[PDB]
């Protein structure tokens, strides 16, 4: 356990501040006087002084029981072999930097087939966790894979790939038929909510907002996660404008880097 | 009567064995040199000026003061020795080892 191993360091370090502010309150008092020129910035300054290290005594010794309250309660030679495994932890933290995904690029111009399993393996790394969420991988058409997610019991949305890239992505409600007469999934519809289709339009931003010119796992692992907090919708009111309401509208729009529910008007 | 001796060794262990208890709380030398007679030379005289002037404990009583003390001293020019004004007992003060020198210093 470590809550009490790092709670115990305020303690510890408040005791030996409570050892060296007492002992400048000794040795304040033991100095004597300094004038410097004017007797009232001193004399008025004594009872300044003498309140302020007494009472940083007082309150050291105050907030020490606040932090007591909270806290709770071959023989050494191979120990030394144990930990530094655990330090080559951080070794491996040294040569991490904080540079991480921003570069300097500049412009690429100068002076690919993958089979669909791939995409299979791909889909299979991230539905593996988030069981409220649902895959349902097919490709009635061509070799191109176009998906049906469920959502609880919110949302049913159709994404369609196309050349192991993103073709276009469709979200419904929960009482639909999503599939046509056939039995087929639909690929040219409109999701008939004022809602929705509002939002659609803020998912195909979102799509060209997202841009890789080589790994578009992690675009549509960035699509996915902030359509897991779509899932949240018409439960958390707007962050600036209070109400959920916007001219009827509740806040939807998650902004890029900062996932909370906005409007257009809301931003 | 005029002896001329260099204490035997025998008091000198004797007087290391004061450090085991006893050991120099501080002393006070007086002859800080503040005049003249320090600071000149024949054919190398000093252009001086007005104002210039190119732990703080009592010569004559053993009072201890602060680091800057506020309390006013009469100039001893001839030794500079702090020949404090105000004495701090007056009701029950000795009478003749303040006033010897009320005057000025030996
Ligand atoms: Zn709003
Ligand atoms: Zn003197």
């Amino acid at each position: 356990v470590s809550v009490n191993l790092e709670a115990f360091s305020q303690a510890i370090s408040a005791i030996q501040a409570l050892r060296s502010s007492v002992s400048r309150v000794f040795d304040c008092l033991k100095d004597g006087m300094r004038n410097k020129e004017t007797l009232e910035g001193r004399e008025k300054a004594f009872i300044a002084h003498f309140q302020d290290n007494l009472h940083s005594v007082n309150r050291d010794l105050n907030e020490l029981e606040r932090l007591s309250n909270l806290v709770g309660k071959l023989y050494s030679q191979l120990l030394q072999a144990y930990k530094w495994s655990n330090k080559l932890q951080y070794h491996a933290g040294l040569a991490s930097g904080l540079l991480n995904q921003q570069s300097l690029k500049r412009s690429a111009n100068q002076m690919l087939v993958l089979p669909p399993q791939y995409v299979d393996d791909v889909i299979s790394r991230i539905d593996r966790m988030f069981p409220e969420m649902s895959i349902h991988l097919s490709r009635p058409n061509g070799t191109s894979a176009m998906l049906l997610v469920t959502l609880g019991k919110v949302l049913k949305v159709i994404v369609v790939m196309r050349s192991l890239f993103i073709d276009r992505t469709i979200v419904k409600g929960y009482n639909e038929n999503v599939y046509t007469e056939d039995g087929k999934l639909d690929i040219w519809s409109k999701s008939n909510y004022q809602v929705f289709q509002k939002v659609t339009d803020h998912a195909t931003t979102a799509l060209l907002h997202y841009q890789l010119p080589q790994m578009p796992d992690v675009v549509v692992r960035s699509f996915m996660t902030w359509l897991r907090s779509y899932i949240k919708l018409f439960q958390a009111p707007c962050q600036r404008c209070g109400k959920f309401l916007q001219d009827g509208l509740p806040p939807t729009w998650r902004d890029f880097r900062t996932l909370e529910a906005f409007h257009d008007t809301c931003r | 009567e005029g002896p001329a001796s260099e204490p035997d060794e025998a008091l000198v262990d004797e007087c290391c064995l004061l450090p085991s208890q006893l050991l120099i709380p501080s002393l006070d030398w007086l002859p800080a040199s503040d005049g003249l007679v320090s600071r000149l030379q024949p054919k190398q005289p000093l252009r001086l000026q007005f104002g210039r002037a190119p732990p703080k404990i009592d010569h004559l009583r053993r009072l201890h003061l602060g680091a800057c003390p506020t309390e006013e001293c009469k100039a001893c020019t001839r030794c500079g020795c702090v020949t404090m004004l105000k004495s701090p007992n007056r009701t029950t003060a000795v009478k003749q080892w303040e006033q010897r020198w009320i005057k000025n210093c030996l």
